[PDB]
C-alpha cells in the first residue's frame, strides 16, 4: 500500500531554492540520504 | 476529486517507468516540468460545503474555499509529488476539457 | 514581449505565494557571447539572404507554372521568415546565457536597465 | 540535404573566423540551431 509516497521536502533546500530557480544547467544527483537532491557544486558551475 | 488526481497521476509515472518524479530533474530543469491539465468543475463537494453547509451551520473546514479551485489539483499535485516550478495553465472545457 | 507562468515547489499550503516566477531571469554565468549583439545578428541574417535568393533562383530554373511559381516563391518565403526568427525573434532561445527577461528585451534593443516600471499584484497582505 | 551542406559551409567559413572554447561551443550551436 506505498504505490503513492509523498514527497516531505524540494530537491534543493530553502537555501538553495533561489540559486537553482537562477541555474538553467542546474540537475540533480544521487546524495548519505540515497535521495536526488541539488548539490551547491553543481550550481553556476562551469563543467 | 483530488484523490482522483493524484492516484492517476502516481499511476501515469508509473506506467511511464518514473518511480521517483525526482529523477525528470536530471535531465530537465526544474522549470521545465509543466503541468496542463484541468476539469470541467473541480471541487464540487467543496462548493457543497460553502454554499449548504456553511448556510445549515454545520462544521466545514475553515479553508474550504481553496479546495474548490479548478487549478487545486495541480496544485496539490505539484505540492506533494512534482515540486517543479515550470508553467501550470489549467483548462476548463467541460466535456472536451 | 513576454509571458511566463511558474509553480513553487513542495508545500502544504495552498495560498502561500512562492518565488517560482523567478525562473525568468535564470542565467548562467560561469564565464560577450555573440549573440546578445543585433549587429552580428543582422549580418547573418544578411548572409542567409543571399543564400536563400541563390535557392530560388536554382529552383526557379527547374521549375501548371503559375501554381508552381506561386510554391517557389512561398517555400523562399518560408525559409526567410525562419532566418528572421532565428536571428532576431529566439535568437537567445537556445542560450542558456541569456535569460528570457533579458533576451525578450533584447529582442529591440533593449537592456535591463530599460525595464523602467513594475506593476505589482500589491495585493495589501503582508506576505505578498 | 541541400540546407545540410550549407550549414556545415556556414559552420567551417564561422570556424575560420573565430575565450576559444566559449566560442567553438557557440559556432557548433547556432550549426544546431540552424
Amino acid at each position: 500500500n506505498k504505490l503513492f509516497v509523498s514527497k516531505e521536502h524540494a530537491p534543493y533546500t530553502d537555501e538553495l531554492e533561489e540559486d537553482v530557480y537562477l541555474d538553467p544547467l542546474a540537475r540533480v544527483s544521487k546524495d548519505k540520504s540515497g535521495s536526488l537532491t541539488f548539490n551547491s557544486k553543481n550550481i553556476q558551475s562551469k563543467d | 476529486i483530488t484523490l482522483f488526481v493524484l492516484v492517476s497521476v502516481v499511476e501515469a509515472f508509473i506506467a511511464s517507468g518514473i518511480t521517483d518524479p525526482y529523477e525528470m530533474y536530471k535531465y530537465v530543469h526544474v522549470s521545465e516540468v509543466g503541468n496542463c491539465s484541468g476539469s470541467g468543475m473541480g471541487g464540487v463537494s467543496a462548493l457543497r460545503g460553502m454554499f449548504k453547509d456553511r448556510f445549515k451551520d454545520e462544521p466545514v473546514q475553515n479553508d474550504i474555499l481553496q479546495e474548490s479551485f479548478i487549478n487545486t489539483m495541480s496544485a496539490w499535485v505539484n505540492m506533494l509529488l512534482i515540486s517543479s516550478s515550470g508553467p501550470i495553465k489549467t483548462p476548463v472545457g467541460a466535456c472536451a476539457t | 514581449a513576454m509571458a511566463a507562468t511558474a509553480t513553487d515547489k513542495i508545500g502544504r499550503s495552498v495560498p502561500a505565494p512562492g518565488k517560482g516566477i523567478l525562473t525568468t531571469a535564470r542565467e548562467h554565468h560561469s564565464s560577450a557571447s555573440p549573440n546578445l549583439n543585433m549587429k552580428y545578428r543582422k549580418r547573418q541574417l544578411v548572409t542567409r539572404e543571399a543564400q536563400i535568393k541563390d535557392w530560388v533562383e536554382n529552383e526557379l530554373e527547374a521549375l501548371f507554372l503559375l501554381e508552381r511559381t506561386r510554391e517557389i516563391h512561398n517555400e523562399a518565403e518560408s525559409q526567410l521568415r525562419a532566418a528572421q526568427q532565428q536571428w532576431g525573434n529566439d535568437f537567445y532561445k537556445r542560450d542558456p546565457r541569456i535569460a528570457p527577461l533579458r533576451g525578450a528585451l533584447a529582442t529591440y534593443g533593449l537592456t535591463i536597465d530599460d525595464l523602467g516600471v513594475a506593476s505589482f499584484h500589491g495585493t495589501s497582505t503582508k506576505a505578498n
